[PDB]
């Protein structure tokens, strides 16, 4: 089809103009003008919660879109997939995994 | 008349390159970035014309960067006492050209009312001044009047377009002085309001 | 060289570059207009003076920093210290490429969509770690860590905030998600996806009130950049809220592209008042709403979402 | 935290925003300086001047 | 018209590279890189295996190998900030008491 | 569609070859960002569309995310490390590279005695692999879950400072 080759045609020009007007501002910044602790665990901990529950969310991604092909056995199987998220993030929180103060 | 740093020089100013400093001059004066510098009471009288009821964001200098690297600005609002006198110094060699310097206060200018044992008499002994504003404090229309002057004052300098090609020296106006221009006006003065009224 | 399929070709490039130089110049002159705007809620009139209207104020700064002496910290890392600008512009630029601004001016009709957004923006954590880690300062490394795991606290439930939407379209498409909304908007089904999209999108821009800094050792072009890309980055999220919330571009009266501008005109303004509004939580009381409350709010939003869609499928 | 600390921070929040709103529906505060004169009461103290006696020779 | 052999080659070039990154290099951390080069490149043999067939089911295992990933590179980095907490150094040969 | 194949796998290929060579952590990091994205690339042109937006969206911005984070909590300046450069002795990797190729000669004689029609490169939806994965897939799904949990447990117990 032409529709989406002329559309794969203007993504590559998209990408490759910001692209290159952003390098060329970077390049006419530079050429332009005279011239003259230890980090706490918490932070591996929040970063190590963010990736555990973007899985997650990805297999609700997955579900979210098909969700009237899978019917009503999806949704309680998601319902159940959700409920072990919420006992996990309940757990995290209760346990102070989620508490930054002491 | 201009002053040449790397001398009093004459006018270095083709059409085209004419054109390309008034079009960079007119950027740099319209767009200064003052650094959030507190040192006394002229500070306060500063981000008094920063607020609502004078409204300096006007003249596009408003922005108030904390950091001297994304400031064009070093307004020395207040005394420029011996133990911040390096931190003064420091933050100025932070600052990126071009650079320009206000005085604001007797303090900053010469060391005001406070010829003490502590306090280093006016700014100008080690960082160099582009305009200086007397007052103790000067009201923030004082500080407006000052930024004005150093838009004029950067909008006839000479500085590279590129440090790549061309001179690289720096040109700075030869202005009159303010006190010789409205000297004129200020003479043919006659009667004033008497101070017992409003 | 004259054919039919060549002209659509040249023409669907030349509306994607149009669309793409306004979406720059819209965010540089979203710069200018939050100067304006918060003097229009400060009761006072913000740069009013360099053009008619203060309108070549964006001109002098942009000069300005052009002509700005380029300086780089001497024990950085050249390539990544000058690579965070470059992300923090480019990665919500490329996620504006997928917004449809009215019916057949869009610059790629991808089956992702929002998942492409997704992607931009997981890429986009990057420049606040690359700035604060390459700038060689131990205070703006703190800053960049804090910052960093605010966003990823944020980003947790930007996509499911999303998913209630997703799943009513049944569709990742952008086209289909602005044509399920032909009679209702999605802020009306989808209203707590939407809170929780505004609180999410405002948090991963680095917005107010979700703004020991990771930009101190940047100047010149490099913290134009950042700025730039920021207001590009507001634009952007403003434009995804009203494309899957609120229509779209669709209005009964108005041309689209009119409703499609006042709709994203709207939100740009209420990032302004945002920032005009309201006052800065704590970081660890920031962080606690944004996993507590949140993330458990979009997580009953897509079930119940969910319940509805099949309930209703008779 | 506690639901109704939520609901009543959410409505505060919603208040703040409604009066900086109205607050940009207001009359402006700006004095305009230097188009609109600087008003300065008679005894303000600024510039030192030496004066002359009604018969025109200086005071001092 | 891509070839599921060329398909199966880069993967197969991505495993025994991450392979060599992981055995050539003392620091834990590269190994944790090379043991995510290896897990993504079986990851990428599945989804090119998937995309020849037309199923579904090379993304599906790709999802379930990228759950491993993600779990996997928590528990090592984890494993490694205990490391570094009690012996301040990420040298691998130097974790080495049990012997014989 | 394989011009795009071959540029990706090619740049995937000279990015991992980087990564596996480099001092620096967070070159080694930035080098393994590009050799996922080039390999979302590979994905996306055999028309597995999910596989590549879960590529960037979890590989690229979540997993390489932690990476990045610790590498900056142990602020690794390359002590001992960028100054002994044990892996460019060829004494240390000579070996182990030899083992590779010959691990990689023999996958790929095995590769190469394969029925091989050609990848068409249809797209495969996020909506069909959904479909699959509520269906067909669902104690895959749950266990998964699981899985996800176990390691948030287990990463959770160690990663702790008190
Ligand atoms: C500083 C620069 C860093 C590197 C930047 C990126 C490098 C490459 C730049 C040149 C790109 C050239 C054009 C690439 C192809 C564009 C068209 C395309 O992707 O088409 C494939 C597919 C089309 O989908 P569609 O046609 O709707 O499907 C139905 C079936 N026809 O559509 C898709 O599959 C869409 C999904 C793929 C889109 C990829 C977009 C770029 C991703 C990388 C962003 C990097 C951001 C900067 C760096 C971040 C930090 C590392
Ligand atoms: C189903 C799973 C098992 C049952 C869970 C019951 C609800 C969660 C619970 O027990 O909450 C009480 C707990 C007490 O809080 P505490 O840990 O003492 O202090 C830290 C935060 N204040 O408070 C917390 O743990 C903080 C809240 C965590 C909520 C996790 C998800 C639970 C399900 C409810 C979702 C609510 C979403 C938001 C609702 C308002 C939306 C406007
Ligand atoms: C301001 C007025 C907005 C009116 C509006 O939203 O109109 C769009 C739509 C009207 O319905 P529609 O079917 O498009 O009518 C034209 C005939 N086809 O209306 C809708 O689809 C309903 C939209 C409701 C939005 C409520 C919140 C608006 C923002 C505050
Ligand atoms: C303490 C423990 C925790 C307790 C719980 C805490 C969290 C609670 C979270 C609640 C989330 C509720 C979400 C409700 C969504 C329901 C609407 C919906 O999804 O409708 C879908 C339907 C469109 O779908 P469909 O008809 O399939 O269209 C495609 C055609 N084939 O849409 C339609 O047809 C239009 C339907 C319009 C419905 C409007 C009214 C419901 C949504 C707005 C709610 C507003 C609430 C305001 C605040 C209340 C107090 C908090
Ligand atoms: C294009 C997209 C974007 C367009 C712009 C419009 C959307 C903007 C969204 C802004 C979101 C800001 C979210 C801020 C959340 C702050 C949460 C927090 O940390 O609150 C702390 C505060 C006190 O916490 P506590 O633990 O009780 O401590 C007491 C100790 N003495 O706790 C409290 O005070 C409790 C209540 C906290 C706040 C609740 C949520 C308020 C959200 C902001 C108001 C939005 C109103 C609608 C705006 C228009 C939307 C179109
Ligand atoms: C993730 C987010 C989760 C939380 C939000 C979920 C969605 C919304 C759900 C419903 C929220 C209802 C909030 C409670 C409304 C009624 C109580 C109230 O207004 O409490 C706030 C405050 C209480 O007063 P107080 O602080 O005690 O001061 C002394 C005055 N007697 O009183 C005041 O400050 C004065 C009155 C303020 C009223 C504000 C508006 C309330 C209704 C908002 C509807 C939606 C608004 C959308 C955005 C509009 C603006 C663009
Ligand atoms: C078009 C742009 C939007 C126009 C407005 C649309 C409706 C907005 C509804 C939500 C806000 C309603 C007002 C909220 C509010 O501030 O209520 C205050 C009440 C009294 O509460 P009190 O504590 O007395 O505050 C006095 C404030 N002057
Ligand atoms: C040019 C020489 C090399 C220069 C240096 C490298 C620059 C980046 C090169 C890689 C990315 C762009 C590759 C070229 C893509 C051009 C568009 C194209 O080939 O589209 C074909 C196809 C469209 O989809 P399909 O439906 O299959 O099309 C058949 C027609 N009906 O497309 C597809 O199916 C997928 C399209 C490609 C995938 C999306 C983009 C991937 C980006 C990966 C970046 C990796 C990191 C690069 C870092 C560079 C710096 C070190
Ligand atoms: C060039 C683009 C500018 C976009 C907006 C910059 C930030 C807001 C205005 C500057 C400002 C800052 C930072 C600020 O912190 C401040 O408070 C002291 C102000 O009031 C005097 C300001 O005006
Ligand atoms: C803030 C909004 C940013 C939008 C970026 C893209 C702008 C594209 C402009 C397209 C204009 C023509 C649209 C089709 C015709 C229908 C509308 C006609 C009247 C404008
Ligand atoms: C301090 C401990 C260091 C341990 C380093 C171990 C290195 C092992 C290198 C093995 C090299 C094998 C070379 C190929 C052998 C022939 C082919 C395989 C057998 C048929
Ligand atoms: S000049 Fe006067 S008002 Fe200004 S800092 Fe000195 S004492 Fe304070």
């Amino acid at each position: 089809s032409t529709e989406v080759i002329a559309h794969h045609w203007a993504f590559a020009i998209f990408l490759i103009v910001a692209i290159g007007l952003c390098c060329l501002m970077l390049v006419g910044g530079w050429f332009l003008g005279g011239r003259a602790l230890r980090l706490s665990a918490k932070f591996y901990l929040v970063a190590m919660f963010f990736v555990i529950f973007d899985v997650e969310a990805l297999y609700l991604f997955a579900w979210s879109t098909s969700i009237r092909e899978s019917g009503w056995v999806g949704f309680v199987e998601a319902a159940i997939f959700i409920f072990v998220l919420l006992a996990g993030l309940v757990y995290l929180v209760r346990i102070g995994a989620l508490d930054w103060t002491p | 008349d201009y002053t040449l740093t790397r001398e009093i020089v004459t006018d270095p100013l083709n059409v085209f390159m004419g054109k390309l400093n008034d079009m960079v001059n007119w950027g740099r004066k319209n767009s200064i970035w003052p650094y959030n510098f507190g040192l006394s009471c002229c500070y306060v009288e500063m981000v008094t014309s920063f607020t609502a009821v004078h409204d300096v964001a006007r003249f596009g200098a408003e922005v108030l960067r904390a950091s001297p690297r994304q400031a064009d600005l070093m307004v020395v609002a207040g005394t420029c006492f011996t133990k911040m006198a390096p931190v003064i110094q420091r933050l100025y060699d932070q600052m990126l050209e071009p650079k320009w310097v206000i005085s604001m206060g007797a303090c900053a200018n010469s060391g005001g009312m406070y010829d003490i044992y502590s306090v280093v008499q006016g700014v100008d002994k080690f960082i160099p001044v582009d305009v200086y504003i007397p007052g103790c404090p000067p009201r923030p229309e004082a500080y407006m009047q000052a930024l004005m002057l150093l838009q004029e004052s950067i909008g006839k300098e000479r500085r590279p377009l590129s440090w790549v090609v061309g001179d690289q020296g720096v040109y700075r106006a030869n202005m009159q002085s303010e006190r010789e221009r409205k000297r004129g006006e200020r003479i043919a003065v006659t009667n004033l309001r008497t101070p017992d009224e409003i | 060289w004259i054919s039919p399929e060549l002209i659509e070709i040249l023409l669907t490039i030349l509306k994607a570059v149009v669309i793409l130089l306004v979406v720059v110049t819209c965010g540089a002159f979203m710069s200018f207009g939050e100067r304006r705007l918060l003097g229009l809620f400060q009761n006072r009139y913000g740069p009013n003076r360099v053009g008619w209207g203060g309108s070549l104020q964006l001109v002098a700064d942009m000069i300005k920093m052009f002509f700005k002496e380029d300086w780089i910290p001497k024990f950085s890392d050249r390539v990544i210290f000058t690579l965070a600008p470059m992300i923090a512009f480019t990665s919500l630029l490329l996620a504006f490429a997928i917004v449809p601004v009215s019916p057949g001016w869009v610059v790629a009709d991808l089956n992702i969509g929002i998942l492409f957004f997704l992607m931009m923006a997981g890429l986009a954590v990057y420049a606040v770690l690359f700035a604060g880690w390459s700038s060689n300062n131990k205070y703006s490394l703190l800053g960049a860590m804090r910052a960093s795991a605010q966003t990823l606290s944020y980003e947790v439930f930007l996509g499911l905030s999303l998913m209630g939407v997703v799943a009513q379209a049944g569709s990742f498409n952008m086209t289909d998600i602005v044509n399920s909304q032909a009679h209702v908007w999605n802020v009306i089904p989808q209203f707590f996806g939407f809170i929780t999209f505004a609180i999410a999108g405002v948090a991963v821009c680095h917005r107010h009130p979700f703004d020991d800094g990771y930009h101190i050792e940047y100047s010149g072009m490099k913290f134009g950049l950042f700025f730039v890309g920021e207001y590009i980055g507001i634009v952007t999220i403003s434009a995804l809220m009203v494309t899957l919330f609120f229509g779209g571009w669709q209005g009964p009266l108005l041309p689209p592209f009119i409703w499609f501008a006042l709709k994203t005109a709207f939100f740009m303004m209420m990032f302004i008042l945002i920032r005009a509004s309201l006052p800065r939580p704590r970081y660890d009381q920031v962080m606690s709403f944004g996993w507590k409350i949140c993330l458990p709010l979009t997580l009953i939003n897509l079930l119940v979402t969910a319940a509805v869609i099949l309930w209703q499928a008779q | 935290m506690t639901l109704k600390e939520l609901l009543v921070g959410f409505g505060t929040q919603v208040r703040s925003i409604w009066m900086i709103g109205l607050h940009a529906f207001a009359k402006r505060e700006t004095r305009m300086y230097p188009e609109e004169p600087v008003y300065l009461p008679p005894r303000y103290r600024g510039r030192i001047v030496l004066t002359r006696d009604p018969d025109g020779e200086e005071r001092c | 018209m891509i070839p599921l052999q060329h398909g199966l080659i880069l993967a197969a070039i991505l495993f025994v590279l991450g392979l060599t990154g992981l055995v050539i290099r003392r620091n834990l951390l590269f190994m944790l890189i090379g043991l995510e080069i290896m897990i993504n490149a079986s990851a990428l043999a599945f989804v090119v295996a998937g995309s020849y067939w037309g199923q579904t089911d090379g993304q599906v295992m790709y999802i379930l190998a990228i759950s491993l990933a993600a779990a996997e590179a928590s528990i090592g980095l984890a494993l490694l900030l205990q490391l570094h907490r009690r012996r301040q150094n990420l040298n691998i040969d130097s974790v080495s008491e049990m012997r014989g | 569609m394989e011009f795009a194949f071959y540029i990706c796998g090619l740049i995937a290929i000279l990015a991992t070859l980087r990564v596996i060579t480099h001092t620096n952590p967070v070159h080694a990091l930035l080098y393994l960002i590009i050799s996922l994205l080039a390999i979302s690339g590979v994905f996306f042109s055999l028309g597995a569309y999910f596989a590549g937006a879960l590529e960037i969206i979890v590989y690229a911005g979540a997993i390489m995310v932690l990476f990045v984070f610790v590498v900056m909590m142990l602020n690794l300046g390359g002590s001992e490390i960028e100054q002994e450069r044990q892996w460019l002795k060829p004494q240390v990797w000579i070996g182990p590279a030899i083992l590779s190729a010959i691990m990689l000669v023999v996958i790929v004689y095995a590769i190469l005695g394969v029925n091989d029609q050609g990848i068409d490169g249809t797209p495969i939806s996020a909506k069909a692999v959904g479909i699959t994965l509520f269906g067909p897939y669902v104690l895959a799904v749950e266990l998964a879950s699981m899985l996800l949990l176990a390691g948030l447990v287990v990463a959770f117990h160690v990663g702790r400072e008190e």
